[PDB]
């Protein structure tokens, strides 16, 4: 049981990024509790979003977080610099395993 | 302000055991639900296992079952995990990890805020 | 300036029925429509009230008591009923008033295996008096000094984990239930809309 999460993107400045991270029936769909963090090279992730459409402090406001039945989808804009790091979309399940993690997006600037 | 510093981890030989300490500085260890999050080199990340706030539920990693061991010292307010009887395939690096919602009115779905420094463990000859 | 009852009712992780949780809730202006909302309210009931006329009147000090208990025991917390559920673990009194709510949650609290995160007080020396909470730890005796820390034919652990599992009948998934209690004396109002 994990998450399907894509390989990897890549736009310029100014361009606007989504991302892919599907599920089962019992993990996504059916409990609305998805997450996305992120990592730099050497450094502990981070959390960027939780409760989807709930934004917490500092992140700017060019992430958007969306869940449509099974699949889950963020969006970011303004292409920036720092976009260069890893996204991991996580979720809370009800049989065993309390959380599960997406296979890993790496996100790259041109 | 909080920190989640790790303690205890490198290398090992097969077969063997190890014990990790998770050191919360920042705020009160007795009464925030914690878990382990582990992450092989290069890939994603893994859940571990979890302490409730009770002291009365653990839940383990379906993998980790059987072995590897959690606990808390509430005196020396530490959380402790001792993996005993590793394997090759453990080589990692482990988080410290504590829920947000950790309050009794919060109507806030879960998520892990506090990440730990984290710490790396090899297993081989 | 409304009250936070979407708040305790919208709450994500509720107190076990032996250490419940008690939230005083007043000076606003507390509307009971919104409530029929969430769940399926297996049961909302009354006594010394209608529903259909509580939107109206003004009350002294209105409370709000959280916990969790299993599915065929909900019975057993009503005006003056003996059983296991009102007799060492939480008791309400005789001459209640207010109105009770309970939905089965079973899609938040209960994990494959047994959810072992409510427990409850199954060996007490006596009975409680109305809404006192018990959190002190004390293994029963056994015709001896209790055993200070064991368990043999008796001296059993206070607390039994109920174990709750998405497989069991109706009757043993758990079940969110929240109590409100106030006096009409006509205290000097405090809450009403």
């Amino acid at each position: 049981s994990a998450l399907t999460q894509p390989a990897s993107v890549s736009g310029s400045p100014g361009q606007s990024i989504t991302i892919s991270c599907t599920g089962t029936s019992s993990d996504v769909g059916g409990y609305n509790y998805v997450s996305w963090y992120q990592q730099h090279p050497g450094k502990a992730p981070k959390l960027m979003i939780y409760d989807v459409s709930n934004r917490p402090s500092g992140v700017s406001n060019r992430f958007s977080g969306s869940k449509s039945g099974n699949t889950a989808s963020l969006t970011i804009s303004g292409l920036q610099a720092e976009d260069e790091a890893d996204y991991y979309c996580s979720s809370y399940t009800s049989s065993s395993t309390l959380y599960v993690f997406g296979t890993g997006t790496k996100v790259t600037v041109l | 302000q909080v920190q989640l510093v790790e303690s205890g981890g490198g290398l090992v030989k097969p077969g063997g055991s190890l014990r990790l300490s998770c050191a919360a500085s920042g705020f009160m260890i007795s009464d925030s639900y914690m878990n382990w999050i582990r992450q092989p080199p290069g890939k994603g990340l893994e859940w571990v296992s979890y302490i409730s706030s009770n002291g009365y539920a653990i839940y383990y990693g379906d993998s980790v079952k059987g072995r590897f061991t959690i606990s808390r010292d509430n005196a020396k307010n530490f959380l402790y995990l001792q993996m005993n009887s590793l394997r090759v395939e453990d080589t990692a690096v482990y988080y410290c990890a504590r829920e947000q919602p950790g309050g009794y009115y919060d109507s806030s779905g879960y998520r892990l805020d506090p990440w730990g420094q984290g710490i790396l463990v090899t297993v081989s000859s | 300036n409304l009250c936070p009852f979407d708040e305790v009712f919208n709450a994500t992780r509720f107190a076990s029925v032996y250490a419940w949780n008690r939230k005083r809730i007043s000076n606003c202006v507390a509307d009971y429509s919104v409530l029929y909302n969430f769940a399926p309210f297996f049961a909302f009931k009354c006594y010394g009230v209608s529903p259909t006329k509580l939107n109206d009147l003004c009350f002294t000090n209105v409370y709000a008591d959280s916990f969790v208990i299993r599915g065929n025991e909900v019975s057993q917390i009503a005006p003056g009923q003996t059983g296991n559920i009102a007799d060492y673990n939480y008791k309400l009194p005789d001459d209640f008033t207010g109105c009770v709510i309970a939905w089965n949650s079973n899609k938040l609290d209960s994990k494959v295996g047994g959810n072992y995160n409510y427990r409850y007080r199954l060996f007490r020396k006596s009975n409680l008096k109305p809404f006192e909470r018990d959190i002190s730890t004390e293994i029963y005796q056994a015709g001896n000094k209790p055993c200070n820390g064991v368990a043999g034919v008796n001296c059993y652990f206070p607390l039994q984990s109920y174990g709750f599992r998405p497989t069991y009948g109706v009757g043993h998934q758990p079940y969110r239930v929240v109590v409100l209690s106030f006096e009409l004396l006509h205290a000097p109002a405090t809450v009403c809309g």
